[PDB]
This record gives C-alpha cells, structure tokens and sequence, in this order.
C-alpha cells in the first residue's frame, strides 16, 4: 500500500512501471463470527469472491499464453477500428482510465482474438516442421 | 495416397541456372507442409536442399545451398519447383521431390522417382 | 518398439457420474415461497449442445435429484412456517352443536359449531369465541365435548396468512465443474442406454407439484401413453404411467366462506373459519366421462403390452389406510382436498362427479410431531387441472392368466418429481488425461 | 458454453482442438441467504469446491513441469502393458472416454513416474556440465 | 504423506531433494453440518485459508519471476551482512530450520530486493537493443 492507485494520473507509458504495486495489493472477532453466524457467512463471502476474481484473470492470461507476465505480447494485430490513433498519442498525454472508456465495446473482440492466436499457435507445434 | 511426378533438362551447362518441377497428385500443396528437394551426389550420397510450407511460402534450405536456392510453388498449378542459381559441374546429381510428414501423431514419406541432371 | 512418451493434456473432454448439489434458478417474472428461495435467474435462451456419436446410460429410479428436490421442498416448508402464530392456546375443551341450518343432507355431520373460553391479550382476562370446523379435525372426549384432533401427539401452529406455496416452474441448474446431460430419445423405458443426448445448463422448468394416485400438471408425454416401472413383475412396486392426453378435472368448494380475525395474544391472530352464506353443500370434482372412458382404454393397450396378449384388465379402487393413502390428495387455492376416486376406477377390460373432503389442520405427510393449521378461504373457489399421469399399483401377482387387477396407489411425495427428472443425469468433468505420442521434450 | 462437450463422440485426435473450450468453463438472494443461513453454507460449499479442484489440477501440472500448458510432453516412456496398441489405434478411431476406461488402473503409476522424472530434471540443472 | 517433514534434521543441501514432498502436501459430516450451522463455518473457515496462503505464496514467486519452479535463481548479490558464511557452512553441516532462524530479520529485505530487481528487468525487455 504504497501507491495502490498513485500512477491514476499518469500517461499510460509512465503507469506501466507501477504493475506490481497494484497486482500485489489485490489478493491482501475469534468468537462473534460463531456465537451470530450471519457474520461468519458475510466475511466468508466477502473472501470466497476475492479468490474467485483472481483465479479468472489467471486462466485468461493461461489460455491467451501470457500466464506469468505481467506484460506480454502477441500475434494478434491492431485494428484500426478499435481506436484510430498512433502510438504517440496513446503512450504519451493519456490515462488508462481514459483509454479503457475508449475502448470499453471492444474488449470481447480483442479477447476472442487473443483466445484464437494461442489455439493456432498449438497446432503449428504438433507439426516437427512447423514456420518453414 | 500422394504421387510425386518430375521433370526438367537433364542437362546444364556450366554457369547456367538449374531448374525442376514436381507435380503434385492425390492432395494438395497449399494445405500441407513438408514439400521438398533431396539430390543424390555421386561419391557423397544423398543431401537436403530445402523445403516449403505450401499453407505460407516459408521456406528453410541447407546453409550450403542459401546463396543460390530458391524453392517456391505454384498454386494454380499444384505443382511446386526448384530453382539453383548458376551451377557447376560440382552438382551433377539425381535431383527428388518429396513429401515429409512429421507430427505427434504420424509418420511418412513420399518420394518420387527423381530427375537425372548433368552439369557439363 | 513404438517408443512413444506418455504426453499430459489438459482440457480433455471426459466424463464421470457424480452427486453435487444442483441450484434452484427461475425466470424472474415469478409473496410465494418459491419466488424468493429461486431468486437467480436463468438464461433466456438455454445453452443446449447436441453431443454426437455419445451413447450413454441413465437410470431414473437411482436418479439423485429426485432425493433433492425430495429436501428442498420440506426444508421450505418448515421455514416459512418459522416466524408464524402457534396455537398451543386453542387447544383447549370445546363445546359443540351440529351446525344444521341450509344444509344439504350430504354434508349432515360435516361441520361442527364450537365454542370456547380463550385468552386475550392480557394475562388476566377472557373471551369466549366460537368457530366453525370440519369433523375431520374434530374428535369426541369421552358428546358436546371435543378436543383438537391432534393434542395428544403434536404441536400445532397457524400457516402464514401471506405466503403463497402456489407452484412456480422453477429450474435446476450445475455448480461450476458439473454438468447436466439430458436424453431426447424417444419411447425411453427410464433405464438404459439412449443414443440422442445433449448437454444443458439446467433442467426444463418443473412445477413442484405434490399429488396422490393421480399426477397433476406436468409433461405430457409426447407420443404415446408410456408405462414406466422399476421392475413391473414384482408387484410390491410402483407403476408410473404417463398420458399423451391431458384429462381436464374441476374442482370447487361451493360454500361461501368468511373470516373472523381473533386475538390469541399481544400481536398474535388467529384466523378462525366464520358463517357460511347461503346453503351448505359437498365439495367435489368433476372429470369428462366423455375423455376419462377412453383414457384408460389406451393405458389398457400398454398394459397388456407387458402381461399378455389375452388377459383381462381390471381396475379397482383404491385399499385401507389414512385419507393420504387411500383419496386423492389435492392442494389448491390454499385448501386440502381429499377426493374420492373410486368412481374413475370401476371397470374391467376385455360427467363423473367425485365428492371431496376438506380438511384443516394438516398433519404433513412429511413427518410427525408438528402440524400446519390452515386458515379458511373467503369467497368461493374453483380448480382447474390437468391430469397427466397415474400411479398404479398391481395387486395380484397371483397364478392365474386369466386376469389381472390394479389399483390406485403411490403416495410418496417423490413420485411427483422422479417423472420430470426422468430425462436427466449429473456428471462431474475431469479434464487431465495423457496418451502417447512420438514426441519428448 | 459453446461446446462445453461437443468433442466427447470425436476422435482424440480431434478432440485435441477444443482444449480451451473445455478449460474456460470449469471455473465459471441478496438477504435470503442470511435471513435462512443454512443456504449461504450450502452456497459457499459449492464454491469452496469449485475452487479446490482447479487448484489441486493446476498443482500437478507445476510439479510435473508443464505448467501453463494445455499440451505437454514429458520425458517418460510409455509403458507397452498400460495400452498394446500403436499410435493409429489411438488418435484415429478412439474417443477420450473409452481411452480413459482402458487406462484407468495405471494412472497413479503414471502419475508417480510423471513426478520422479521431473525431480531428476531438476537435479541436472545444479550441475553446470550437465547432459554432456 | 511419505516424508511430509523427513528431511527435517537433513542438512539444507540434502533437503533440497525433497521440494515435492512438502509442496505436494500443502493443499490437501453430509447434513450435520448444515443442521447445526456453526460448524459448517468452523470447517469453511479452514478451507479458505488453506487456499488463501497457497496462493499467497504463489503470487510471490510470480512477481519474483520464479513462476512455476522449486528452485529458482535471481540476479540480486547475496549481501555478507545477512549471514556472514560461506557455502561449505550453509550446505553441509547446517538445517533448514538453522537457517531460518539466521536469517528471519532479513526476510523483509529481501523480498524487497527481489520485487525490485523484477522489474528492472521487465524495463529491460522494451529496448530492442538492451544488454549491449
Ligand atoms: C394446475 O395449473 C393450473 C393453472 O395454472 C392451476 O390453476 C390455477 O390456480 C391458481 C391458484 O389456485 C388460480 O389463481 C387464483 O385465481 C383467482 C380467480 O380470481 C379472478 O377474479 C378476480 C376478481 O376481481 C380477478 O381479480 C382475478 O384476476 C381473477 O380474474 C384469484 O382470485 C386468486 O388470487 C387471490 O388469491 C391469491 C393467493 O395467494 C392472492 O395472492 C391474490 O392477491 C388474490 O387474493 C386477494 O383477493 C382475495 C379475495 O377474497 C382476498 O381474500 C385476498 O386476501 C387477496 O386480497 C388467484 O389468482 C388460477 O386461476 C388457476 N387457474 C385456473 C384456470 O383456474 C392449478 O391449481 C394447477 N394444479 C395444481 C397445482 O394442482
Ligand atoms: C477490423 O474490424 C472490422 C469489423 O469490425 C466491425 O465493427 C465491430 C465493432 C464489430 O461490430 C464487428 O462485428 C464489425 O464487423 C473488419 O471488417 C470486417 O471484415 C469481415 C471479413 O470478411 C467482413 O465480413 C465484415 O463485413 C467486415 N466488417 C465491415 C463493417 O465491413 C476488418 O477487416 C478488421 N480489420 C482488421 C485488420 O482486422
Ligand atoms: C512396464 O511395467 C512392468 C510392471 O508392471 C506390472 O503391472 C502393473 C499394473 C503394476 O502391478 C506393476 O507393479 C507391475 O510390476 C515393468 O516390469 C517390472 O520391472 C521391474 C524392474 O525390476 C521388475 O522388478 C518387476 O517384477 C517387473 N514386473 C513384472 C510383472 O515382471 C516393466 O519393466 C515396465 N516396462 C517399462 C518399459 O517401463
Ligand atoms: C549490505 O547492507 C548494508 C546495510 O544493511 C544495514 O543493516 C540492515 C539490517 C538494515 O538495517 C539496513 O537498513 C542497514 O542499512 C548496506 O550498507 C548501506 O549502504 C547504503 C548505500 O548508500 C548506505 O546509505 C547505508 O548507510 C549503508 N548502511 C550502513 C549500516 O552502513 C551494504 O551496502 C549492503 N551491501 C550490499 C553488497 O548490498
Ligand atoms: C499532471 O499533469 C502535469 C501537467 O499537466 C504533469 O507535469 C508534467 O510532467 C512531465 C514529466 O516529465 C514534465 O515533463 C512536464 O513538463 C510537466 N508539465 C508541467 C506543466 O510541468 C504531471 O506529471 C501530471 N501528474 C502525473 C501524475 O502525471
Ligand atoms: C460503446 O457503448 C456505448 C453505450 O454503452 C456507446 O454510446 C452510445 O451510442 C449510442 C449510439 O446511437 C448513443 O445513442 C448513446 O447515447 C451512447 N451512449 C452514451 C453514454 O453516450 C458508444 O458509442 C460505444 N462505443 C463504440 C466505439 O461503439
Ligand atoms: C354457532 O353458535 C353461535 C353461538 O354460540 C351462533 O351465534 C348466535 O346466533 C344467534 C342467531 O340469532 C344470534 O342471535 C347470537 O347473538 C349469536 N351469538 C353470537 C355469540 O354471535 C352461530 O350462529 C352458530 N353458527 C352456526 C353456523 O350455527
Ligand atoms: C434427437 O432428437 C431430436 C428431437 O428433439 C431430433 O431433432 C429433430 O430432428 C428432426 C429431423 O428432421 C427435425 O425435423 C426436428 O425439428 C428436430 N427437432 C428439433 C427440436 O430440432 C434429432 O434429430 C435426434 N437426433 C438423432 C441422432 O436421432
Ligand atoms: C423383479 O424382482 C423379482 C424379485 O427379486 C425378480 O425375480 C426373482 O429374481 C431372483 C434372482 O435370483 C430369482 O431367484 C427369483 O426366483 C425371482 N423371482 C421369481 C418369482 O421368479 C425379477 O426378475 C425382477 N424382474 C425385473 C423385471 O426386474
Ligand atoms: C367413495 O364413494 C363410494 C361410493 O360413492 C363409497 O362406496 C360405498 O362404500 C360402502 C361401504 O361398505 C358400501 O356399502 C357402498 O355400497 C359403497 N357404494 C358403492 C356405490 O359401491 C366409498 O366408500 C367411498 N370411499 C371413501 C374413501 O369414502
Ligand atoms: C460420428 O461417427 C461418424 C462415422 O461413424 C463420423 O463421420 C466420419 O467423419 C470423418 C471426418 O473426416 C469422415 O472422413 C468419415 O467419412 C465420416 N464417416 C461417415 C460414415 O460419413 C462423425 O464425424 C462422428 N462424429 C463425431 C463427432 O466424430
Ligand atoms: C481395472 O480395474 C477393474 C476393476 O476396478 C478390473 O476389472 C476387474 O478385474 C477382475 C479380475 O479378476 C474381475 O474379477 C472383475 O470382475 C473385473 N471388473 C469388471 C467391472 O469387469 C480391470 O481388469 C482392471 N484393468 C486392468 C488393466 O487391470
Ligand atoms: C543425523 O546426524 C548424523 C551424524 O551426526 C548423520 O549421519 C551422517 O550421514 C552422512 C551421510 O553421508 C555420513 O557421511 C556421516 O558419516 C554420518 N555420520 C555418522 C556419525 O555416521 C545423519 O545422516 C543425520 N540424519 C539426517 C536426517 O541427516
Ligand atoms: C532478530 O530479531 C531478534 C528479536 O526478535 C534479535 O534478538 C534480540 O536482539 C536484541 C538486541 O539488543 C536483544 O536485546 C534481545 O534480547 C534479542 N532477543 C533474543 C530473543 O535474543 C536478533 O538479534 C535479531 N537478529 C539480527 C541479525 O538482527
Ligand atoms: C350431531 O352430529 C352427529 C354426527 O353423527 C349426528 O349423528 C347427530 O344426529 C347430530 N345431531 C343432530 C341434532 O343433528
Ligand atoms: C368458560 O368458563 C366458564 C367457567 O365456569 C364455564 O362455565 C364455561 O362453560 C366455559 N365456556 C366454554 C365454552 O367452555
Ligand atoms: C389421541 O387420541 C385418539 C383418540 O381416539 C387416539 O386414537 C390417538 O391414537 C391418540 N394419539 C396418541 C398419540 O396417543
Ligand atoms: C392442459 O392441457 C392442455 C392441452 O393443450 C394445455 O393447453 C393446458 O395448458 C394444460 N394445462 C395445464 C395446467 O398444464
Ligand atoms: C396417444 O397415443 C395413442 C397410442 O395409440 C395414439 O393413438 C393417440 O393418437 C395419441 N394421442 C396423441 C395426441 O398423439
Ligand atoms: C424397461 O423396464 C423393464 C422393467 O425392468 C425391463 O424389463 C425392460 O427390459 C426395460 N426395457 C428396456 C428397453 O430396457
Ligand atoms: C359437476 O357436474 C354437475 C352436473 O350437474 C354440476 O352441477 C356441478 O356444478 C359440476 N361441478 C363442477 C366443479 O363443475
Ligand atoms: C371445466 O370448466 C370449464 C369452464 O369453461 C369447462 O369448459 C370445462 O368443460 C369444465 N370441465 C369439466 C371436466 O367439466
Ligand atoms: C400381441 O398383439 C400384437 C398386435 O399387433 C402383435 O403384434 C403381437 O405379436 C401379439 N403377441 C403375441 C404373443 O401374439
Ligand atoms: C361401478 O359400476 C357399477 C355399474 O352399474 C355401479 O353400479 C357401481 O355403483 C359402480 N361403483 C362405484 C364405486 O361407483
Ligand atoms: C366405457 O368403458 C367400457 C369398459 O369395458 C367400454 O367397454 C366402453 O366401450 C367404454 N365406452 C366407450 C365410449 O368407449
Ligand atoms: C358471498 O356472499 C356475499 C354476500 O353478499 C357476496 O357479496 C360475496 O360475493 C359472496 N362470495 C362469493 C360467492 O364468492
């Protein structure tokens, strides 16, 4: 908890070098939770869908071959639709915040691509002679 | 089951290219991978020249050959062809076509009978 | 000599049988218990996936959701009974007249007018009150004086004068890791292999419909009248048939009802039955002789299909027991009904009006040691249902072709669901598995 | 839910291709749970559940070495007495399940030699001269 | 369970072999639970921290770039004042448990140090020309 939201204001470039100080704040009495089991079931809940939300991005960062990065790329090509602008525009002098409300509609396209790409990578590795 | 069927000159004369072509019966070029070229040199035995993925026109040919191979192929045609560029009388050989499967799952060859080519 | 070198998958699809416990999802659209324990909704369009080339083996009388919904619909109906008005106080002597003013002779003795002394609010003070009741609940100390029928044997409280237990289509669905696999064969026997199978998120809507001998409201078949069994020789066990025509039966109570509302403690009512307006008259039933008489001819056919070619079928009424044994034991518009069938079964093989009794304190099937009081409905009120299936019983077995004899039977709650959850099967995914290939690392 | 088993009356060699449809759905009120707390326990149970069972699937997968992989090989031989047959006899013509059925009895014994072989692995990678 | 803590008493250069034994281990009635709900908490209380810790630990070795590994090597010195010994003192001749006790006040360094050299080396890998 040293900045868990500080790059908020920053250009997307400049925020990237703060991934791990938001990743790591993400997955953070004795006898009043069994004495009035009402609250024992509302903290249960509380932490059961921590875990859950977790889990899901780690299975899309598995499938999309990404599993352990925490920046990764693709073979997956830009569309010019999704956001007509060049890297100089996106890197620099805008927020993520403002980037996500930008291409908000798209995130389903983009993640079934990603989905796509990795399930044909597979299938070129069952083939000794693959990429020649 | 694929028939791998070649021709060309069988004669070159030195400093001049070398070409040959391999048509493709019972299946198709442009969906499977491994077409390619091995020659027989007498004295040396049999030598890798290269091959093509017909699903990309990527190709990877033997180092010794990278200054002079071309392998590409003709998808009207499903034939596919080998190119040299100027050869000498160092590559008189029996020049074959071929098809190399090899995934996980299978294993195969198919090769066809060759063409004889002499460089004088 | 293959040399091949045991590669891992993940993701393969394989399959096992498993027990989970299923939840409840409804349609949203759905005061009724059922509309508040089945709050999620489903998919308005089911992901339903045809699995080709799949044969596989289901068995409907080892079917555990049947054994779930069996829990559900109890464990509801011991909650919502929670927070509601006992009526420990009522039970008390009482002083009791024949109530035999407008009445018609077939209901002569049917209901009693009884007074008693009963508190008020206050510790120190009481009222005399009266009501009217059904003899059914009302039994003879030692001859005006009565006791409530069941105070020598259980605790009896008021039904929540709120909450409705009118059926909802409600749909079971799998827990993540599960999945539901249903059969769309045709003609299925309720074991075996079928051949046409798909994969589903939850089951079809099923209305927790509970009924004796006859079944009430739910599928009708499809293609002909199906007789299912779990052995059908021994005679010891049920048949389920099942109709590809509905009967339509109507139901009334012809007595108009009002309520009176009496204070039993600080903040407590009780709903007492009032006077009758008008003349006093037998509940009852009625069923197209017309659609009823033909109905059977073809449950006959089937029947036979399993006995012989040139036997004799006979239908019989109903043996001894309690009145949710021997009736017809039907729920609707928030009263108990305990409608006679013999006039249904009462032919051989080779408009029916049917009189009811109604009853209020209401020892559920379901166990004993507590029972439900139902409040009086005001007003009039009339049922319409679909007869969809019966509940056979083979009462012979015995060494002689030349005929065979059955009867209404069942009773048990779970012969109302086991019908709709007939067509369906859990199973639990595994997906690691490995295979060899020609490839290390 | 695309397919969540539309593979199972394939081949295992073609099956091989919906991996992920597969993987992506394996880990897919308001007062009334604690008004009625006996639900709010039967609800977490099943979560809890969910939970466990991807956890201890993708334990196995990190031991074995094949983490963050749908396909993977290992250096274990197969056995002729698990399965005599040859590699024409199980991709083509063989579903998962009757393959699973065949093999069943063996699969701990796989799974042990899947686990010794990775700790070998591990044991030449602490010797800088290794595999020469 | 064959050595769930066999190696023990092991020096740390020998208990380096028994890594799946312990990992193995550490993510291991009908209506009683449910008719008497305090315990349907009690035992849900403990399925959740079990896989909470789990994956604590987890999410450390992916930040710390040692993802899917028992043994894993960084880039970060080993400073002389954390335990002033050398590797003939640590590997023979010494416990786990010794080493632990050694070193605890040091943890917290540590683990910065290693978060830390993580991501300079993710800042690294977008410079097409980096370590030249
Ligand atoms: C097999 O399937 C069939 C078909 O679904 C099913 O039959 C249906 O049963 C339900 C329940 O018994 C019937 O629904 C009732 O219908 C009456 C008819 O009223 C009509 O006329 C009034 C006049 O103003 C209209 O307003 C009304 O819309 C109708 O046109 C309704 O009156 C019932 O509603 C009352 O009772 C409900 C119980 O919870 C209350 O929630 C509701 O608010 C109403 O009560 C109010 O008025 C009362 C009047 O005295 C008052 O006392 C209450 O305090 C409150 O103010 C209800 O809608 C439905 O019609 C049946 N369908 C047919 C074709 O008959 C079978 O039962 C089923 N078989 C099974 C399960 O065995
Ligand atoms: C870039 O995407 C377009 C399609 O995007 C459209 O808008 C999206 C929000 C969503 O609604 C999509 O479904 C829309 O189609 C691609 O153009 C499509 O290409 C296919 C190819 O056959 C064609 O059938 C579609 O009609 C095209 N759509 C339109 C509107 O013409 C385009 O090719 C993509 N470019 C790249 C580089 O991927
Ligand atoms: C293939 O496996 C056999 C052993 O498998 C047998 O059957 C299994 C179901 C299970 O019961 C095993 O425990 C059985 O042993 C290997 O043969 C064994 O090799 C060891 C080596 O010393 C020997 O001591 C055993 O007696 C052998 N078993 C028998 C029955 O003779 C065989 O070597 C394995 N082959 C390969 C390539 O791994
Ligand atoms: C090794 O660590 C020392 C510092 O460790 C000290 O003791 C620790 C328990 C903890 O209290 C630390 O905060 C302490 O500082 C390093 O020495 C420091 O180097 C910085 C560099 O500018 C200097 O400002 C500090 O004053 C130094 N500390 C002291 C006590 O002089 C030392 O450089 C480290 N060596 C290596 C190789 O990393
Ligand atoms: C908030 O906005 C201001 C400017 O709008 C940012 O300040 C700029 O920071 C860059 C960093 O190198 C400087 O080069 C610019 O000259 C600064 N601009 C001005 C006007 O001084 C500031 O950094 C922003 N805050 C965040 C968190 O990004
Ligand atoms: C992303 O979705 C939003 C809505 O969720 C789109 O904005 C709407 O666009 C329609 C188009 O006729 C307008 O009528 C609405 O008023 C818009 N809503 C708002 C809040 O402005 C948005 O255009 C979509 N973006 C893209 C790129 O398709
Ligand atoms: C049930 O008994 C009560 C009396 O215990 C009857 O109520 C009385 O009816 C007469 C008729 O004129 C009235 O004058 C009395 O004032 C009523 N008494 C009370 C206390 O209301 C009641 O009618 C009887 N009900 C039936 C159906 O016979
Ligand atoms: C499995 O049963 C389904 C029944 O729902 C069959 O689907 C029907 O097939 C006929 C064939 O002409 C169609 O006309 C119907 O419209 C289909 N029904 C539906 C609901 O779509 C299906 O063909 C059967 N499959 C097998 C293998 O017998
Ligand atoms: C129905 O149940 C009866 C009773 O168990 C089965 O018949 C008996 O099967 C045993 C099997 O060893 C025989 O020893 C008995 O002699 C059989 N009884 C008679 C009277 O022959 C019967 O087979 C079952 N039928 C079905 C269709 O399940
Ligand atoms: C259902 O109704 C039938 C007739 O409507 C009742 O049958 C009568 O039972 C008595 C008992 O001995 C016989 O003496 C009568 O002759 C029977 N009548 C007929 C027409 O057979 C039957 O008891 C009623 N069932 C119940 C449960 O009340
Ligand atoms: C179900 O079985 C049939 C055949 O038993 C499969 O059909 C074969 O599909 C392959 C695919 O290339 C064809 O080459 C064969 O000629 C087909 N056979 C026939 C007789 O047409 C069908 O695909 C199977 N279904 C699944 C899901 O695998
Ligand atoms: C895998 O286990 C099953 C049992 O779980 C084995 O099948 C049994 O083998 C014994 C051997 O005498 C028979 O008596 C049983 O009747 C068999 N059971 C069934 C259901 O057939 C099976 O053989 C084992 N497979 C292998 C390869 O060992
Ligand atoms: C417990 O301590 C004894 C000695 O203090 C260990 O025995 C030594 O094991 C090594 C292993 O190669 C031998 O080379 C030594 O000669 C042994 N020492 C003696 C005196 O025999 C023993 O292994 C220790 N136990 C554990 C679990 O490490
Ligand atoms: C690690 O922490 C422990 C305490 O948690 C340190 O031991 C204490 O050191 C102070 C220093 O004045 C002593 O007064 C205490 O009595 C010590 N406690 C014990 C239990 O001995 C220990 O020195 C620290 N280690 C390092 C390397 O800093
Ligand atoms: C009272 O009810 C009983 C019920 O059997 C009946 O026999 C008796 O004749 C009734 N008394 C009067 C006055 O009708
Ligand atoms: C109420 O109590 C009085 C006390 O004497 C008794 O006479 C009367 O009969 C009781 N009333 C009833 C209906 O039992
Ligand atoms: C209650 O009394 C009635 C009177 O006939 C009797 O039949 C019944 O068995 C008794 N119940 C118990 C539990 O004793
Ligand atoms: C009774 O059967 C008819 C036949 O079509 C059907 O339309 C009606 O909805 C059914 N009623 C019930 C309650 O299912
Ligand atoms: C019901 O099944 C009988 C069986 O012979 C058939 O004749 C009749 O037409 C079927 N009814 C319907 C509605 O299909
Ligand atoms: C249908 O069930 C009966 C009762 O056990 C059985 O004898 C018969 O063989 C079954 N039919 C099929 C097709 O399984
Ligand atoms: C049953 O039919 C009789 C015939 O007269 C009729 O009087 C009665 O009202 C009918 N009952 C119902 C429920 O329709
Ligand atoms: C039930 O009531 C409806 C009301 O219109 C009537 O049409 C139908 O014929 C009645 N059914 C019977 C069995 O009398
Ligand atoms: C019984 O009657 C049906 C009528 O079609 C016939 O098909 C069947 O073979 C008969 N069975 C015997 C045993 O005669
Ligand atoms: C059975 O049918 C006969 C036919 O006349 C009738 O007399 C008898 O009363 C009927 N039985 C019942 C219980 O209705
Ligand atoms: C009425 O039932 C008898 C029973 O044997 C049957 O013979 C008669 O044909 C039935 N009536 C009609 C209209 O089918
Ligand atoms: C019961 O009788 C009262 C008397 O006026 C009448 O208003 C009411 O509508 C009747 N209720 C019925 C027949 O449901």
């Amino acid at each position: 908890f040293l900045g868990f939201l500080g790059a908020a204001g920053s250009t997307m470039g400049a925020a990237s070098m703060t991934l791990t100080v938001q990743a790591r704040n993400l997955l953070s009495c004795q006898q009043h939770l069994l004495k009035l089991t009402v609250w024992g079931i509302k903290q249960l809940q509380a932490r059961v869908l921590a875990v859950e939300r977790y889990l899901r991005d780690q299975q899309l960062l598995g499938i999309w071959g990404c599993s352990g990065k925490l920046i990764c790329c693709t073979n997956v090509p830009w569309n010019s639709s999704w956001s007509n602008r060049n890297l100089s525009e996106i890197w620099d002098n805008m927020t993520w915040l403002q980037w996500d409300k930008e291409i908000s509609n798209y995130t389903q396209i983009i993640y079934g691509l990603l989905e796509e790409s990795q399930n044909q990578q597979e299938k070129n590795e069952q083939d000794l002679l693959a990429l020649d | 089951e694929v028939q791998l069927v070649e021709s060309g000159p069988g004669l070159v004369r030195p400093s001049e290219t070398l070409s040959l072509t391999c048509a493709v019966s019972g299946d198709s070029i442009s969906t499977n991978n491994g077409w390619s070229w091995i020659r027989q040199t007498p004295g040396k035995g049999l030598e890798w020249i290269g091959y093509i993925n017909g699903r990309s026109g990527s190709t990877r040919y033997n180092p010794s050959l990278q200054s002079r191979v071309t392998i590409s192929t003709d998808t009207s045609g499903n034939q596919f062809s080998l190119k040299v560029n100027s050869v000498t009388a160092a590559d008189t050989a029996k020049y074959y076509c071929a098809f190399f499967w090899s995934t996980y799952y299978k294993r195969f060859d198919v090769w066809g009978p060759g063409v004889r080519v002499t460089v004088s | 000599a293959e040399n091949l070198w045991v590669t891992v998958y993940y993701g393969v699809p394989v399959w096992k049988d498993a027990e989970t416990t299923l939840f409840c999802a409804s349609d949203a659209k759905a005061h009724n218990v059922w509309a508040t324990h089945c709050c999620v909704p489903t998919d308005p369009n089911p992901q339903e996936i045809h699995l080709e080339n799949v044969t596989e083996e289901f068995n409907m009388w080892k079917n555990n959701m049947v054994e779930q919904m069996h829990t559900d619909i109890i464990s509801l109906w011991d909650q919502s009974l929670k927070p509601c008005v006992k009526l420990t106080p009522l039970c008390v002597t009482l002083q009791c007249t024949n109530v035999t003013n407008n009445i018609t002779d077939d209901m002569r003795g049917e209901l009693k007018n009884c007074s008693f002394n009963m508190t008020t609010e206050l510790r120190d003070k009481k009222q005399k009150v009266y009501s009217l009741f059904y003899r059914l609940d009302v039994v003879q100390i030692n001859n005006k004086e009565y006791r409530l029928i069941n105070c020598n044997t259980s605790a009896i409280t008021q039904a929540c004068p709120k909450v409705s237990f009118e059926p909802i289509p409600i749909h079971y669905c799998a827990p993540a890791g599960f999945a539901i696999l249903k059969c769309k064969d045709k003609k299925f026997n309720g074991t075996g292999p079928c051949t046409n199978v798909s994969t589903v998120q939850c089951t079809h809507g099923i209305k927790p419909v509970v009924s004796t001998q006859l079944l009430l409201n739910g599928s009708l078949a499809e293609e002909e009248v199906i007789i299912r069994s779990e052995n059908i020789t021994n005679n010891a066990k049920n048949i389920l048939v099942q109709l590809n025509e509905s009967v339509q039966i109507n139901c009334t109570r012809p007595n108009n009802n009002t309520r009176k509302s009496i204070r039993i403690g600080p903040g407590q009512w009780f709903y007492a039955t009032g006077d009758i307006i008008g003349d006093i008259r037998q509940a009852h039933c009625n069923v197209s002789k017309a659609t009823w008489n033909e109905t059977l001819g073809k449950v006959v056919k089937q029947l036979r299909k399993h006995f012989g070619n040139n036997t004799i079928i006979r239908f019989a009424n109903s043996s001894g027991g309690d009145l949710e044994v021997t009736t017809h034991s039907f729920n609707c518009g928030g009263e108990f009904f305990y409608c006679n069938t013999s006039g249904l079964f009462n032919s051989t093989w080779i408009s029916i009006t049917l009189p009811c009794r109604i009853k209020q304190i209401i020892n559920m099937w379901q166990r004993i040691g507590q029972a439900m009081y139902a409040p009086p409905i005001q007003g009039v009120i009339r049922c319409v249902s679909n007869i969809t299936g019966l509940i056979l019983t083979r009462d012979g077995g015995s060494t002689n072709s030349t005929t065979e004899t059955f009867r209404p039977g069942g009773g048990d709650m779970r012969d109302n669901w086991r019908s709709e959850l007939y067509k369906y099967k859990v199973v639990k995914i595994e997906p690691l598995g490995v295979a060899p290939t020609r490839c290390k690392r």
